[PDB]
Order: C-alpha cells, then sequence, then structure tokens
C-alpha cells in the first residue's frame, strides 16, 4: 500500500511566561517516531518508536540541530504574524507548520506538503505542483510575494522529492516489522434494545492498523445512512486502532441490516450481520 | 481565531473484563487552541498515574492527545473523564460506558 | 528526516 512521512510543528506564545512553547512530531504512517518539546529537560530529539532507536549519534545529533533552527524560525514567525494581523504583544497565538510527503505502493513520490496555518486557520500552502502558493488572505500574500522571488518552492520541491522519499524508504526497512504490518480488524456486532420498539446495532473494528478503514451500514443491500452514527477513528494506545459504527432499527427488522468492513488487511470486504 | 470545542472518546484499550487488567483511554479531539485540561476519574476522583501522548494535530490544524492509565475494571467501580477547554463554560464529565 | 531549508514567514 501507500506511505507517508509527516512532521507537524505547533508553536504557541506565552506573553509574560518566557519563551514560547515549541512542539515537533514526526509520523511514518500512524506511527509517531520522534517528538521535540521546548518545555523539557533533554532539548534533544527523542525517540518514540523501537526501531529508530538503533539510528546512531550523528543521526540524532542532526535532527537536534535541524529540530533547533525550526524552533528559532517559529519564534520569530510568531512575532512576524503578529505585526501583519496588527495585534497586541498581549494575546497568546498558534502558529502551525506541516509538511512531508506520500508515496505509492512502489514507495517513489505521489504528493508533497508544506503548509502553515495561524490561530487555527490556513495561512499559505505549497500547492501540488510544489512550484506555487496558495495565500489563504491578503497578509498571507505578503508571505507569497517574497517565497516567490525567492524561489522557496523550488529548494523545497527537492527535500520533499529527494530526502523525504529516501528517508522514508529508510524508516519502512528498519521498522519493517511493525510499519509494514497490515492488522486486519476484529470484528464483532452488539444488541441492545432502547425500547420495546427498536434496537441499537453497533458494529465494532478492533485492533486494526493502519488507521484507514470504512464501516458502513446497508439495509436490504443498499447504503443507510439514515439512523446511523460513526465515531472518529479512535487510538487503542498500543499501536492499533479502534472505531464503531451504531444504526438503530425497528424490532423485529434486525435480520435486514448488514455492516460492511473495508480495510487494506482484509482480502475481502466484511459482511456482518446480527447474530 | 477559529475555536473549535473537543470531542471526547472514553474506552478501553482491550475488550472490558471484571479482574482483568487493562487500559483506559481518554482520546480528545478536534480542539483549537491546544491548551487543555483532561483528568482520568474514578467514581469521581482525580487518577494520578495518567500518562498522555505528544500534541499532534489532523489535517483540518484540530488538535488531538489520548490520555490514558492502566485499570483493572470491577463490576460497581465507575471511570470518567473530565475535560476543561476555553470553549467549555465548564469541565464536561463523559462517563467510561463498557456495555457499547 | 527534517528538512534544513530556511523557510520564514
Amino acid at each position: 500500500g501507500s506511505h507517508s512521512m509527516r512532521y507537524f510543528f505547533t508553536s504557541v506564545s506565552r506573553p509574560g511566561r518566557g519563551e514560547p512553547r515549541f512542539i515537533a512530531v514526526g509520523y511514518v504512517d500512524d506511527t509517531q517516531f520522534v517528538r521535540f518539546d521546548s518545555d523539557a529537560a533533554s532539548q534533544r530529539m527523542e525517540p518514540r518508536a523501537p526501531w529508530i532507536e538503533q539510528e546512531g549519534p550523528e543521526y540524532w545529533d542532526g535532527e537536534t540541530r535541524k529540530v533547533k533552527a525550526h524552533s528559532q524560525t517559529h519564534r520569530v514567525d510568531l512575532g512576524t504574524l503578529r505585526g501583519y494581523y496588527n495585534q497586541s504583544e498581549a494575546g497568546s497565538h498558534t502558529v502551525q507548520r506541516m509538511y512531508g510527503c506520500d508515496v505509492g505502493s512502489d514507495w517513489r513520490f505521489l504528493r508533497g506538503y508544506h503548509q502553515y496555518a495561524y490561530d487555527g486557520k490556513d495561512y499559505i500552502a505549497l500547492k501540488e505542483d510544489l512550484r506555487s502558493w496558495t495565500a489563504a488572505d491578503m497578509a498571507a500574500q505578503t508571505t507569497k510575494h517574497k517565497w516567490e522571488a525567492a524561489h522557496v518552492a523550488e529548494q523545497l520541491r527537492a527535500y520533499l522529492e529527494g530526502t523525504c522519499v529516501e528517508w522514508l524508504r529508510r524508516y519502512l526497512e528498519n521498522g519493517k516489522e511493525t510499519l509494514q504490518r497490515t492488522d486486519a480488524p476484529k470484528t464483532h456486532m452488539t444488541h441492545h434494545a432502547v425500547s420495546d420498539h427498536e434496537a441499537t446495532l453497533r458494529c465494532w473494528a478492533l485492533s486494526f492498523y493502519p488507521a484507514e478503514i470504512t464501516l458502513t451500514w446497508q439495509r436490504d443491500g443498499e447504503d443507510q445512512t439514515q439512523d446511523t452514527e460513526l465515531v472518529e477513528t479512535r487510538p487503542a494506545g498500543d499501536g492499533t486502532f479502534q472505531k464503531w459504527a451504531a444504526v438503530v432499527v425497528p424490532s423485529g427488522q434486525e435480520q435486514r441490516y448488514t455492516c460492511h468492513v473495508q480495510h487494506e488487511g482484509l482480502p475481502k470486504p466484511l459482511t456482518l450481520r446480527w447474530e | 481565531m477559529i475555536q473549535r470545542t473537543p470531542k471526547i472518546q472514553v474506552y478501553s484499550r482491550h475488550p472490558a473484563e471484571n479482574g482483568k487488567s487493562n487500559f483506559l483511554n481518554c482520546y480528545v479531539s478536534g480542539f483549537h487552541p491546544s491548551d487543555i485540561e483532561v483528568d482520568l476519574l474514578k467514581n469521581g476522583e482525580r487518577i494520578e498515574k495518567v500518562e498522555h501522548s505528544d500534541l499532534s494535530f489532523s489535517k483540518d490544524w484540530s488538535f488531538y492527545l489520548l490520555y490514558y492509565t492502566e485499570f483493572t475494571p470491577t463490576e460497581k467501580d465507575e471511570y470518567a473523564c473530565r475535560v476543561n477547554h476555553v470553549t467549555l463554560s465548564q469541565p464536561k464529565i463523559v462517563k467510561w460506558d463498557r456495555d457499547m | 528526516k527534517l528538512s534544513h531549508q530556511p523557510v520564514l514567514l
């Protein structure tokens, strides 16, 4: 299947409480493998997955230097955006950055990303062609004009199509036992009487990896969305994921309903029916 | 400034079985900004041995965190997740429902 | 691996 590597940076200003908080995490697919926290004691990039711990001191030194450089630039970015938006020094504000790359089942480059948000809304984002920018508003046009005149996108194209792909491949190989595994969901259905009139059917998918999954209800073989509820896919805490979907049905008609489970670890989609 | 209120799910790592050691999870997601207070409760009281994941966020920029603790469920003990965030006028408590 | 590119808003 396809894979991705992504880094997520969160920078939060703390007026009167010293330097801004800075947190960086790195993911391969749905597995976190590194973190950095400006408030932690070590002041180093740290491992968060077993397979990355085999990297030697030059790796950790290099990643620590780069993540501190990212932190220094975000410190200034907060002050820069406060000016663009004519905001006071009194309030707390949040800058987010995400970048990384997707590859196909042949592990060749598919898509690259490099984008920013300010206080929860888009600020600027590299477009899919890796040559141009989407400025979310008038303030972000300033950044876009600067980045265009400096050909910033061309240097990022090289990282997203080169280093990012190459090291995603290296991680996928070094972590093959866990990153290349496909844990199919374990499934079951529960039934609860809400009254003497209607019943809730709940279709469960447990201990699956990766997170991507589709649970759908059908009645008489036709897709059914009315009277259904679907929760967000959620982490089990052991590296796997969980999800459920429910439908409320008239009592005596449970046998008309089927839950359908699609996941990359299934050789064929599953169809569950009550009892 | 986009504010988004947390979605909250409370659940165990493995199917719950009375007397069997397990993990209690409180997953908070879809919220903005990132400052958030999350406690796990046993019969209304705050559990102290609670860990949480590193702050991360989704495609729409909203944050998510997993808080978790080891526990051994029984028949009569009640567990819950208490969450405070700037979008809430008061802390929100979500009880653990094993019977789902 | 992180990028080393200098990017400032």
